[PDB]
């Protein structure tokens, strides 16, 4: 009910990173394929953490 | 009973058929062919309703 928008950025993405030290459950982007989601440019991704 | 598929590697050439289809794998977590995670298949029915 209180989940956190926040803007990161100044720097730069990724998607493979989340490979390594995260064991997964669920792992789904709609919209776009994850695959791409490490050359993706994003612009200020609004985080969405919770 | 119709049926499109809706995954693959490769696109194709102009006026190409192809028929082998395995479990498609999405990417990373192999699929071996044994389904395992990312790991849908490019047999896809549509919703041919009255």
């Amino acid at each position: 009910y209180a989940w956190n928008r926040k803007r990161i950025s100044n720097c730069v993405a990724d998607y493979s990173v989340l490979y390594n030290s995260a064991s997964f459950s669920t792992f789904k982007c709609y919209g776009v394929s994850p695959t791409k989601l490490n050359d993706l440019c994003f612009t200020n991704v609004y985080a969405d953490s919770f | 009973n119709y049926l499109y598929r809706l995954f693959r590697k490769s696109n194709l050439k102009p006026f190409e058929r192809d028929i082998s289809t395995e479990i498609y794998q999405a990417g990373s977590t192999p699929c071996n062919g044994v389904e395992g995670f990312n790991c849908y298949f490019p047999l896809q029915s549509y919703g041919f309703q009255p």
